[PDB]
């Protein structure tokens, strides 16, 4: 199916006037495979996954210095947001960044993202067009205008549409046996009587990747929502996924519900029922 | 901007008793990053604890996964005590093995 | 692969 490439960053200044925390991570799909951290102090970008770490010297060299040169950014930009909010350099705030490129299965360009945060809300992003920005309040108007006059969408656009897309299928290709995998989800339900009324159905999914599936409880092949739950899918811990959906039912109608599963590893959606 | 936590404490296979497993604790949706996770046994924080790298999500709420080698048993009880600015006390969640 | 160039807020 379709893949992407993604580079989240968060620089967080911390309380006091200490240095900043810098973190940048890489991914391809749910994959990550690349790191640098300031509180993990090497100064290199390291590999995360086994495909990125046959690259030769000159790729690390030159991703090290481009995350070098990304860490002295945001440290700019701490301070340049000091600034536009009037804001003592005691306090603690967070930049957080994230792009990326996404692709079809023709791995062709789909959608580009560049977009910023401060302490935790939008403060610009790079619209869908990869022309024009969206500016959160009067500060980000300040960068938007500075970056309209320095063509800065233009000059973004060339790599998301263009180095963005090529190094993924690079990646694609180098770590093919993994990264082009589907597990589909090892799926189960649970019973669990809370009293001689009401019991509780849960269902999972388990090993499953990538990350995205769909959980829902139905009623008699109508969809139900009251008195279900729904836990954020999680990682295991070994590059596959977890998640499980619950649903409280009167002893004895367990027989009306089921548990609908979705998932691109599967050849057909699921259907469990409690026998 | 403030973002409790959510905490999730499960192991990384389905647990049997003498088996060596992975213990997680998965704190997703919180803000700001800065956060302190200890994982526990019996009471008493396990020293030896790995974490991956901070990353967040669509909305901007980070999360981090923290884990340890672990081989259970049905003496033993396991937790993940949580601590972050929005809340007053540490939060502790009990591993519930079917959970 | 990251950006090449960068850019100030």
């Amino acid at each position: 199916g379709s893949h992407s490439m993604r580079y989240f960053f968060t620089s967080v200044s911390r309380p006091g006037r200490g240095e900043p925390r810098f973190i940048a991570v890489g991914y391809v799909d749910d994959t990550q495979f690349v790191r640098f951290d300031s509180d993990a102090a090497s100064q290199r970008m390291e590999p995360r996954a086994p495909w990125i770490e046959q690259e030769g010297p000159e790729y690390w060299d030159g991703e090290t210095r481009k995350v070098k040169a990304h860490s002295q950014t945001h440290r700019v930009d701490l301070g340049t947001l000091r600034g536009y909010y009037n804001q003592s350099e005691a306090g603690s705030h967070t930049v957080q960044r994230m792009y990326g490129c996404d692709v079809g299965s023709d791995w062709r360009f789909l959608r580009g993202y560049h977009q910023y945060a401060y302490d935790g809300k939008d403060y610009i992003a790079l619209k869908e067009d990869l022309r024009s920005w969206t500016a959160a309040d009067m500060a980000a108007q300040t960068t938007k205008h500075k970056w309209e006059a320095a063509h800065v969408a233009e000059q973004l656009r060339a790599y998301l549409e263009g180095t963005c897309v090529e190094w993924l299928r690079r990646y694609l290709e180098n770590g093919k046996e993994t990264l082009q995998r589907t597990d589909a989800p090892k799926t189960h339900m649970t019973h669990h009587a809370v009293s001689d009324h009401e019991a509780t159905l849960r269902c999972w999914a388990l090993s499953f990747y990538p990350a995205e599936i769909t959980l829902t409880w139905q009623r008699d092949g109508e969809d139900q929502t009251q008195d279900t739950e729904l836990v954020e899918t999680r990682p295991a811990g070994d590059g596959t996924f977890q998640k499980w959906a619950a649903v409280v039912v009167p002893s004895g109608q367990e027989q009306r519900y089921t548990c609908h599963v979705q998932h691109e590893g599967l050849p057909k959606p699921l259907t469990l029922r409690w026998e | 901007i403030q973002r409790t936590p959510k905490i999730q404490v499960y192991s990384r296979h389905p647990a049997e008793n003498g088996k060596s497993n992975f213990l997680n604790c998965y704190v997703s949706g919180f803000h700001p990053s800065d956060i302190e996770v200890d994982l526990l046994k019996n009471g008493e924080r396990i020293e030896k604890v790995e974490h991956s790298d901070l990353s967040f999500s669509k909305d901007w709420s980070f999360y981090l996964l923290y884990y340890t080698e672990f081989t259970p048993t049905e003496k033993d009880e396991y937790a993940c005590r949580v601590n972050h600015v929005t809340l007053s006390q540490p939060k502790i969640v009990k591993w519930d093995r079917d959970m | 692969y990251l950006q090449p160039r960068t850019f100030l807020l």
